[PDB]
This record gives structure tokens, C-alpha cells and sequence, in this order.
């Protein structure tokens, strides 16, 4: 059995830490609902 | 507690307390990815979780009710995962989404690598709507992990 407990609030940080490259993808998306690269 | 928030999804069927993923509570109504659950009834305490709506090809699950997360990334602004790590506390990190280009059109993509727990956390627009669901991606050349923005549509 599978249980949930809270982590935090839904909100938006001023000073969040600003991180990660914006990449351009190919992608294809099975039947599955797995994510593939072309 | 049907409290509006960010939560973790834990399981007991392995070794210790094991977090399989994260979802969002908004509106009375649990979203998580499903890959996360695979659709499994969940427990809140003393009640009880049912699915209501899900879809294997989406990703996405919901509980109690209808989806009702439907704000969308504008594709110009950046965003904010707030990342709910398996035990660790949830941290927001601001980031400029990329791409994933389909035959359908295109989505939003957040490179941002983080533990498989981490499944279902979401994503913010300034104004603090959750304009997706973080999880359900690729892995690229160097080896790193790229997830869409992965979000329902409301009604
Ligand atoms: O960041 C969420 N996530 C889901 N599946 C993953 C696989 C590798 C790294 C991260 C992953």
C-alpha cells in the first residue's frame, strides 16, 4: 500500500537557485507513454 | 488531509520507507504521474485515495476527481521545479525550459536531473500555477535526464 504525506506549499521562490540549459529535442512518444529521441 | 499542497509518495512493500514518487493536491483532487502509482488507490492517513482519471500514454493520474491543473508554460518565460527529492526537503529551482519536439507539436522540457523518487514534482509559473508534472522524459548525449512539461487538460 501506497500512502502520501505533505512536502511544502505550491509557490513560487524569489530567490531560487537558477540552473539548467533549454535544449532543442526530437522527440517520439510510444504507446506506452515512454519518451524516445530522434 | 485533503490540504492544497505538494506531496510525497511513499510505499512499503520494499526495504524501509521508499518514496516513489511526488504528486500535487489542489481543489480536493491528488495529480501524480503513473508511472508513480500505476494507478493503485493511495492512502491519506486515515482516508482513502481512488483513482478517478488517468492515462498511460499521458503519464498522468488523478484522484478523487478531475484533473484540474490546465495553466500552460507561456514558452518564453522560465519556470520553477519545485523538486521534492526522496529525503531531502523541497527546493525550487528557476530554469528556462527547452523543447520536445513532436509530430503533435511541441512541449516544454526541463533539464534538471534528479533522483526517479522525484517523479511527479511540479513545475510553477511565476504567478505559482502548476503548469506541469515532472518526471517523464529522456535521457541525452552526455547522459543526462530531460523531462517534459507534462500536463492535463482540465473538463
Ligand atoms: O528526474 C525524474 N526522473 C525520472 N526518471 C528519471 C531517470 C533518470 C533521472 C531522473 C529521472
Amino acid at each position: 500500500d501506497m500512502y502520501i504525506e505533505r512536502a511544502g506549499d505550491i509557490t513560487w521562490e524569489k530567490d531560487a537557485e537558477v540552473t539548467g540549459n533549454s535544449p532543442r529535442l526530437d522527440v517520439a512518444l510510444d504507446e506506452s507513454g515512454d519518451f524516445s529521441l530522434v | 488531509e485533503t490540504t492544497d499542497g505538494v506531496y510525497r509518495v511513499m510505499t512499503r512493500r520494499l526495504l524501509g520507507s521508499t518514496q516513489v514518487g511526488v504528486g500535487v493536491m489542489q481543489e480536493g483532487v491528488f495529480h501524480t504521474m503513473w508511472h508513480v502509482t500505476k494507478g493503485a488507490a493511495l492512502r491519506s492517513g486515515e482516508g482513502r485515495l481512488d483513482p478517478y482519471w488517468g492515462d498511460v500514454k499521458q503519464d498522468l493520474v488523478s484522484y478523487c476527481g478531475p484533473w484540474k491543473l490546465d495553466a500552460a508554460w507561456d514558452g518564453l518565460s522560465e519556470v520553477q521545479l519545485l523538486a521534492v527529492p526522496p529525503g531531502e526537503r523541497a527546493k525550487n529551482i528557476q530554469t528556462l525550459p527547452g523543447i520536445f519536439k513532436t509530430k503533435d507539436g511541441d512541449i516544454g522540457a526541463v533539464a534538471l536531473d534528479y533522483p526517479a523518487g522525484t517523479s511527479g514534482s511540479p513545475i510553477l509559473d511565476k504567478c505559482g500555477r502548476v503548469i506541469g508534472l515532472y518526471g517523464n522524459g529522456v535521457v541525452i548525449k552526455n547522459g543526462s535526464y530531460v523531462s517534459a512539461i507534462t500536463q492535463g487538460k482540465r473538463e
